[PDB]
């Protein structure tokens, strides 16, 4: 009567270490698909950091992304907080930034772009603006380390079943 | 998060580096490799916070808090046991004995080095009383036999040492005649004849014969039985064949 | 009771060996296609949406 | 900055207040009154106080001290009695000649003129350190040692300056860390908020068991260090006598006694019967004071207190089982906290839902039954702690369906029962075998196992014994006495003796200070044998009237057995247990033949 | 300075907020006759402000106000006993003043002379059954629970008259160790029901020794819950002064609690439950916490509050919220009064969690509180075996049935039957309760110890 | 980025209208700690919306906010198993990330796939009481009744890790042709009941097939009363997307009642009786809506909800409401708990109003459905005589009223008995509930065919 509840103890123990390698099996398995996620995002934001190093091919699609910005705040003015290197150019195409946003809306166009003093770095995003309200209301970040990580949520269904289909 | 993770690699690279200064316990230093290495380098905090926080080192609470667990057991085992010094093996074995255990918490050898310490440190703070000295030499004797035997095997003496110092430390300070009388019983149903020398003071083996002799020369009323009562308490050993003489004579 | 006293610790490497060849399959396909996704990434960063 | 937009009652609102958080506090008015902003609603702040404001005008200013409110963390807890506030009544009850809590005088939780001696640790210059490390270690009594002084938590940097061991105040420096520069200067009081709860490493299963005293309240359900258990009320029958002696019969190393809506004469009697007193730990010099920590709150103070009581008493057991002690939590009553809560919902005009409560008294009064608990230690040392929460709970409506019983009995995992007729027929305390539950049961049997007790096989028993003399004597009394078998005779029987022996407590038997589980586990085993011995006597051809004058005098040494100690002979087993082992063979043999 | 508006009993004014809370207001109508008030809250650009000469008399913009500057404050005085007041402070035959001499707040809270000690020495009421099962000490607050279609007022006055009466007798045996002084509080009572209580308390001879105050139905809501504030003020005054033990007595506190009901009823407050304020607790306790011995071991003040049960259950809010801060309580029963029992008082329902620590060796007897256990269950199973035996019969109970049956109606009819103006001693009424609980064997009796059963047995 | 106030559980902020109904936003405040939550309502320029992480701690002026765009969904995968994930779909394990591979809504029904064929093709979860006298099948929902004085949290583990092992002895009778899997829902409970859970169910080597949602008591609501509907899409998502049978609990209502109880605290909606919302028939529908056969059945979505009464009262609409809606209800006993059996479910007062429908041929036993009704009489016949047997003895009982009350005996201890780690079919539940019904005579047996009966006796 004691041997056998012995043998239903080892019995037991060895269906919870079964458990527990078939346990790390799935763990390393997920930590192999966390790592190559985890490396294929590190590899976007590298060519975003060199994508957004280059002001001259990066001012259409730094004035698409502040038209884009605009189009979603829809207030007339606004402090747009960029670069050292982003506010010049900026600076330059306010008015092709406003032509080209009421263009693509049915509203009239900004009145004066608000340039503010806080210059970011290449420490802290990718590159981009950050537009907000001149109300204090909201805050809109269109980085591309914010735009790539919240466009991550929704474009990583496409990669893990183009990638682990 | 990264600061507990950074502050426990720390403390566990101070600790692993306090319980080997000679380096002659590769098999100890050898599973914390991993975290001695970033702590045996000249590093920035925020260089070990940002590593850690990329998934370049190790950053699990549980398998830290395990390890700094049973490195900690392992750490105040060895320094529990002082003045007395452990096998350089017995060390190693007691570590791979603890490894593989599932439960070090939840075990009985974590409670008894607990004690031995909480034994040990009300002990220290205590003033010297008799219950105090029985308590020391059976502290004593549990630290010289827990530190030859290790912990990872079992023992009727450190059981019962542990038990009696449990008993007496319980006991309050109006009670002399029951840690007396267990002092008296526990030693003399122990195998040995005195386990006092080489362990313990010469001044404290005088003390205990001159307690005991003390203790039964007040029931005495003959002036032969309190001459050879009196002169019984002038040994420096703690003998059974005191404690019977003075039991047969009383 | 002796098979339950060597099987602690021989979980892992048997649950690591057992996931060997599916890290190297994944890792060959993960790192074939990891320019069509970091190129769709970037282009899609790159444009506004 | 502020200014006194309306007051009524004990809590005041201030508007033009923009930029403060939902915990900073602030003065109100001119008199320096404490208080903190719980709520806020637009431009104007609803802050409630801790003192009955009766003098103060609208328009007053009202500036905040620019960081939350909490209690300070420090040598000196002990050996004292405070307010819900963490204010110290002692200096208040000389100085501002009042016991109670006073209106206009501020005084520290901590005094700066209390000196104790501060030693290090084996930290160094130059060595890492994190939120909850061991940092020092200062003797707050002559009893226990290990209240080791340990930094705040969501702090991290090295250690630049380090200081000697020696005697030193509270006020002065002894430790400096700085991350990123030169942060700040450390002392050895700390300060935490009261609302925010104390972090830890990781949580432990509760397995360490722990012993109140109770003989009933151990044996109908297994009680462990670690673990949540009510207390059922009924607006008095003998509860604080259960709480205090529950309190002083308990032997662990910390002490949390917290009253939230207590009238004020338990607790003074509560605190002026712990120095008479002594403890099971050969204690000296208010062994019962110097071991517990005194938080005193009466319901003719303010809500405020007694609402900040239950989170100051929280993070004082957090602070307890992060320094690497098992502390148990004594806090009665509970509906003391919800009727303050409705009272300061109905007070300020938030809209309730729950048949006159407030809406959001469940989830606080279920976030705090989730706080306490066994687990890890946190810091780098990983210590070992635990904290146990027994909250008592009261009347707030009626007898099962009150909102504080019914939002308390879903979080909780042990359930007590409680006799509201034998209540009333002075037999607490009482217990009812039909409503009870307990999770850590299961998990305290692995550990019984391998210390071999035996209490869940006679509590199991005696519940199935207990349980079937409810239905044996409703049947009897509801049928009429014409007719019954002895199987049900001799369970009313032993039934009579396990409800005389268990039932009867605070003020029935002689031996209550201490009670250890190898006396109530063997206590049961009489009762158990005797009861199976009468069946299988039964059973197997015997007269109930020579069964039962077969028994004799282990029917009264049974019953009779609770009055003597378990000193007797052995260190934890009486002889009255060895000798009815003998004897029962004996009574059985006689019995059946 | 102007009324902006009125709802209800209550006149809210426009002004700016220069006085404090609770400070008293001076309104001025066109009529020819001034009135006082206080504001009960403070507000933005408008106060509320309760008056107390009438209701009747606001106009729109024809009035004016002025600020008195200082809060509400009632002076106490050595001298104060011995005169007729109101709830207001104001005599009612243009007599004696206040004269006081003293500053006190309305509420208790800025002296709090509650001392760190619980109640020991115990005042005997001159009941046997209610000093006997539920006996309170000096300090405590546990009130006497009343309920509707009894003369609960005739009983309270017969025991506080019988308190007083026994209290010469109780001096000596170290049950008080002071004078008695004796504190008259009215609130929605008739004016037959306060001259009985007056003549009562003139028969004891409290008359030059105690304050009257007089509180009627027809006055404001905030003068019946002010006076007994005032009073309690005085009785703490006078106790913590003096060191003299003191006994007030609240009644009627369902009046001060459909006052506090009243007063939410004209102002935009969230209700609790069973159509109350949420805020009566507060309230409520701040009456309760002017009570316990004072400062320096010699002097108490004893609080006894009057409760009536207007639907005859414990689960309402006025009389659960009341009782749930009070320790203990005491139930009358109408069947007891309907039988011919005087006073009826239940011992079922009504139980002390404190009786022990008011008792004490040397001023009562050891097995008082161990005879209050079995005493208890035996009126339980009297009442169980009882009602057992007129819903099924008498072919249905027990041995138990019979004996518990007897010793609840020898126990109903004798140890609840005295007068109204003899003393009953501690020792006497458990001379006289032990006799009643012989009835049984010794083997049926498990809520007392043996070795002081078998002393006094 | 302008927080208005706070009010209870719900905070309300200053934002713009641009975001939409139940979008996720995160507040980023001053002391360092960033917080997520879901919109609860949008208006002009207004808004109170609930905080998953704390209710209070943030600035009025000096916190920022931020919107992420994106709807309140959780990733559905098939690699969800043998994780521990939170109430908000967040994983607790500090490991790798979901990886899901579609999009499905969480607080509404992303297709709402619900089949219209019949009940049947029942399996079995691990109790042989449950299982066999009221088993249900894919399609319908049979809900657990329990009270204040049992482990009901242990109840629903024990269920749930009971599960999954039934399978490979189910798969050769034909009862499971197809991958099983659990769903686990934990609401209200502690840690260590989630971690003996958990160290449970991955003792048993059932936590690769099951997955893990711990809620703690200490979080918003609307994570609580949001923590099934990820449960139920992943079911739906397994089950209809994988083809394989999932069973899904969720435990405990309770707690998810007094969630949506203690919400609505600023809102112009009221509760309804007894303090509860006039809305809990759609909340309980809205979890109901994504549980059950699916369209192009292959797989099956059971749901057996675990309610547990804090009082025990009728009066109330959790069981009612709950029990109203399913086809059937059991119940469980404090008498058979406290005896020592688990689990301590009675068999008289549950029933099944489905359960000829879940049996059938090919994956059910054939005797069940008369094996059932014949233990359900011997145990209301084995109540009936035990109730008897007290009031007419021992020596003068009957043979039926004895043999009833040893086959209620023996059967309270054999057939509802059952262990904690072990998993036990309907069949070996048939046969061991076949020795227990063979004491009984052959002509005291006609609930059941001859052949079957002379088969099995």
């Amino acid at each position: 009567g004691n041997f056998k509840s012995k043998l239903k103890k080892a019995m037991l123990s060895q269906q919870i270490t079964k458990s527990t390698i078939a346990n790390k099996m799935r763990l390393k398995v997920l930590s192999a698909r966390e790592q190559s996620l985890d490396g294929i995002f590190e590899e976007t934001k590298e060519k975003l950091s060199g994508i957004a190093n280059n002001r001259d091919e990066y001012k259409p699609i730094l004035q698409s992304l502040i038209v884009e910005a605009l189009l979603k705040l829809l207030e007339p003015k606004a402090i747009v907080k960029a670069l050292e290197r982003d506010v010049d150019l900026i600076e330059s195409m306010k008015d092709d930034i406003m032509r080209e946003y009421g263009e693509k809306a049915q509203r009239a166009p900004l009145e004066e772009i608000v340039i503010s003093n806080d210059y970011l770095n290449k420490d802290l995003v990718s590159g981009g603006v950050v537009v907000s309200n001149a109300s204090d209301k909201i805050e809109i970040n269109n980085t591309l380390e914010e735009r790539l990580k919240l466009l991550s949520e929704e474009a990583l269904p496409a990669i893990r079943l183009e990638l682990y289909g | 998060y990264h600061s507990q993770v950074v502050g426990k690699i720390g403390y566990i690279a101070r600790c692993m580096q306090t319980i080997d200064p000679e380096n002659n316990l590769k098999k100890i230093r050898e599973d914390y490799q991993d975290v001695l290495i970033w702590a045996e380098k000249n590093y920035r905090f925020e260089e070990i916070l940002e590593a850690s926080k990329s998934g370049k080192c190790p950053n699990d609470l549980d398998a830290l808090s395990r390890r700094s667990l049973i490195l900690l057991e392992l750490l105040r085992l060895v320094s529990s046991i002082s003045p007395f010094k452990m096998k350089l093996d017995l060390i190693e074995s007691q570590y791979e004995k603890m490894k593989q255990h599932v439960n070090l918490w939840k075990s009985d050898y974590h409670v008894k080095l607990n004690q031995l310490n909480q034994l040990t440190d009300y002990l220290k703070n205590a003033a010297p009383t008799p219950k105090n000295n029985f308590l020391r030499a059976m502290t004593s004797v549990l630290q010289m036999q827990i530190a030859q035997y290790g912990i990872t095997e079992d023992n009727e003496g450190i059981n019962q040492l542990f038990k009696l110092g449990l008993h007496l430390l319980a006991m309050a300070n109006e009670k002399i005649d029951e840690q007396y009388h267990l002092f008296k019983g526990y030693v003399k149903d122990q195998p040995e004849e005195s386990p006092f020398e080489g362990i313990l003071p010469a001044e404290d083996q005088k003390i205990l014969v001159k307690t005991m002799i003390d203790y039964a020369m007040p029931k005495l009323s003959s002036k032969v039985l309190q001459d050879k009562l009196s002169a019984l308490s002038s040994s420096d050993v703690l003998t059974k064949t005191l404690l019977d003489s003075i039991d047969r004579i009383v | 009771e002796q098979k339950n006293a060597g099987g602690v610790g021989e979980l892992e490497k048997k649950a690591e060996a057992g996931v060997q060849g599916e890290l190297a399959e994944i890792k060959k396909i993960a790192e074939k296609k990891k320019d069509d996704v970091v190129k769709i990434l970037i282009e899609t960063v790159i444009k506004p949406s | 900055y502020g200014a006194i937009y309306s007051v009524s009652g004990p809590v005041v609102i201030a508007e033009n207040m923009i930029g403060c958080a939902m915990y900073e506090l602030v003065k109100v008015g001119h008199d320096n009154l404490v208080g903190e902003v719980i709520r806020i609603d637009g431009d104007k702040a609803t802050i409630q106080v801790y003192e009955e404001t009766a003098g103060l005008t609208v328009g007053d200013p009202v500036l905040r001290t620019g960081k939350p409110l909490s209690v300070e963390l420090g040598p000196g807890l002990m050996e004292t009695i405070y307010d819900g506030i963490q204010r110290p009544l002692k200096a208040i009850k000389e100085e501002s000649q009042s016991i109670y809590i006073p209106r206009g005088i501020d005084t520290p939780a901590l005094d700066r003129t209390i000196k104790w001696q501060f030693t290090p640790g084996k930290f160094q210059v130059g060595d890492h350190i994190s939120g909850g490390d061991i940092y020092g270690s200062v003797f707050e009594n002559s009893l226990i040692s290990s209240h080791k002084i340990l930094l705040p938590p969501r702090s991290r940097g090295t250690i630049t300056w380090i200081a000697p061991a020696g005697e030193y105040t509270l006020d002065e420096k002894i430790l400096e860390v700085e991350f990123d520069g030169k942060k700040s200067d450390f002392t050895l009081y700390h300060t935490w908020p009261v609302r925010v709860p104390r972090p830890v490493t990781e949580k432990l299963s509760a397995d360490y068991p722990l012993l109140t005293g109770q003989r009933v309240l151990d044996a109908l359900f297994p009680c462990v260090q670690g673990g949540t258990t009510c207390i059922p009320g009924a607006f008095g029958c003998g509860k604080t006598v259960i709480s205090q002696s529950l309190s002083k019969y308990s032997n662990s190393d910390a002490i949390i006694y917290v009253g939230c809506g207590e009238r004020g004469n338990e607790m003074a009697e509560v605190l002026m019967e712990f120095p008479e007193l002594y403890t099971e730990m050969s204690g000296t010099k208010e062994p019962i004071m110097k071991r517990t920590t005194l938080v005193a709150n009466t319901s003719n103070m303010p809500v405020a207190a007694r609402e900040a009581s239950i989170y100051t008493g929280i993070t004082l057991a957090e602070y307890f089982r992060d320094q690497g002690k098992n502390v148990s939590m004594i806090a009665d009553s509970s509906s003391r906290w919800a009727e303050a809560l409705r009272e300061i919902s109905g007070r300020l005009g938030e809209m309730p839902a729950d048949q006159g409560f407030p809406a959001y008294l469940g989830a606080k009064l279920a976030s705090f039954y989730e706080r306490a608990g066994k687990a890890v230690a946190l810091g780098s040392p990983d210590r070992t702690g635990s904290v146990s929460i027994v909250a008592a709970v009261s009347p707030a409506g009626g007898d099962f369906s009150d909102p504080v019983t019914t939002a308390t009995l879903g979080i909780t995992q042990v359930f007590w029962g409680l006799d509201k007729k034998l209540a009333q027929r002075k037999h607490f305390p009482s217990i009812n075998t039909s409503v009870s539950y307990s999770k850590y049961t299961n998990v305290l049997n692995k550990f019984y196992d391998s210390n071999y007790p035996e209490f869940p096989v006679l509590r199991d028993r005696m519940k199935e014994i207990l349980s079937n003399a409810e239905e044996l004597e409703q049947v009897v009394q509801l049928v009429g006495k014409s007719a019954l078998s002895d199987s049900d005779k001799i369970t009313l029987d032993v039934a009579t003796l396990i409800k005389e022996d268990f039932l009867q407590q605070n003020g029935y038997s002689t031996y209550d200070a201490f009670c250890p589980i190898w006396k109530t586990f063997d206590m049961m085993r009489a009762f158990i044998s005797y009861h199976d011995e009468a069946q299988k006597a039964v059973a197997n051809g015997a007269n109930w009237s020579k069964l039962a004058d077969s028994t004799g005098d282990v029917k009264h040494a049974v019953s009779s057995s609770k009055f003597f100690e378990p000193s007797r002979g052995e260190k934890e087993v009486h002889g009255e247990f060895e000798k009815l082992l003998s004897t029962m063979q004996e009574r059985f043999a006689e019995s059946t033949d | 300075n102007t009324v902006s508006g009125v709802n209800g009993p209550l006149v809210i004014l426009e002004k700016v907020k220069f006085p404090r809370y609770n400070e008293i207001v001076n309104l001025t109508l066109p009529d020819g006759t001034v009135r006082q008030g206080q504001v009960l809250e403070i507000r933005g650009d408008r106060a509320i402000v309760q008056v107390f000469e009438g209701t009747s008399g606001i106009d729109v913009k024809k009035t004016t106000v002025e600020f008195t500057g200082e809060s509400l404050r009632i002076p106490v005085s050595e001298d104060m006993l011995g005169r007729i007041f109101d709830g207001s402070g104001r005599p009612i035959d243009n007599g004696p003043k206040v004269f006081a001499e003293d500053y006190l707040d309305i509420n208790g809270s800025p002296i709090n002379p509650y001392a760190r000690i619980y109640p020991e020495e115990m005042i005997s009421t001159g009941v046997s059954a209610i000093d006997t099962m539920n006996s309170i000490a000096r300090g405590q607050k546990i009130p006497i629970f009343s309920a509707s279609g009894l003369p609960h007022n005739e009983i309270a006055a017969q025991i506080c008259r019988q308190a007083g009466l026994v209290r010469p007798t109780k001096d000596v045996h170290d049950g008080h160790e002071e004078n008695f002084s004796i504190v008259f509080a009215a609130m929605g009572v008739n004016l037959e029901t306060a001259r009985f209580f007056k003549q009562d308390f003139e028969e004891n001879g409290s008359l030059e020794r105690t304050s009257l105050f007089l509180n009627l139905a027809n006055d404001p809501t905030i003068e019946r819950i002010i006076t007994p504030r005032l009073a309690l003020t005085t009785a703490e005054y006078l106790a913590y002064q003096t060191e003299r033990h003191v006994l007030t007595i609240l009644t009627d506190m369902s009046s001060y609690a459909d006052a506090l009901r009243e007063v939410s009823a004209a102002r935009e407050e969230v209700p609790g439950r069973r159509g109350y304020p949420g805020y009566m607790y507060t309230d409520l306790s701040t009456i309760y916490e002017r009570a316990g011995r004072v400062e320096g071991r010699n002097g108490s003040i004893t609080q006894i509050p009057i409760l009536t049960m207007p639907n005859d259950d414990i689960t309402h809010p006025i009389p659960d919220l009341t009782g749930y801060i009070t320790e203990g309580q005491i139930f009358v029963d109408r069947q007891l009064h309907n039988k011919g029992i005087y006073p009826p008082i239940n011992v079922l329902p009504s139980l002390s969690r404190l009786m022990k620590s008011a008792i004490g060796e040397g001023m009562t007897r050891k097995d008082h509180g161990d005879v209050s256990n079995q005493l208890y269950a035996k009126y339980a199973i009297g009442k169980d075996a009882a009602a057992m035996k007129a819903v099924v019969g008498e072919e249905a109970l027990s041995i138990e049935d019979k004996l518990s049956l007897e010793f609840l109606e020898k126990f109903e009819k004798t140890f609840i039957t005295q007068g109204a103006y003899e003393d009953r001693t501690v020792f006497e009424s458990l001379d006289q309760a032990w006799s009643l609980l012989r009835i049984y064997p010794k083997e049926m009796l498990n809520r007392i110890s043996p070795k002081i059963l078998d002393e006094f047995y």
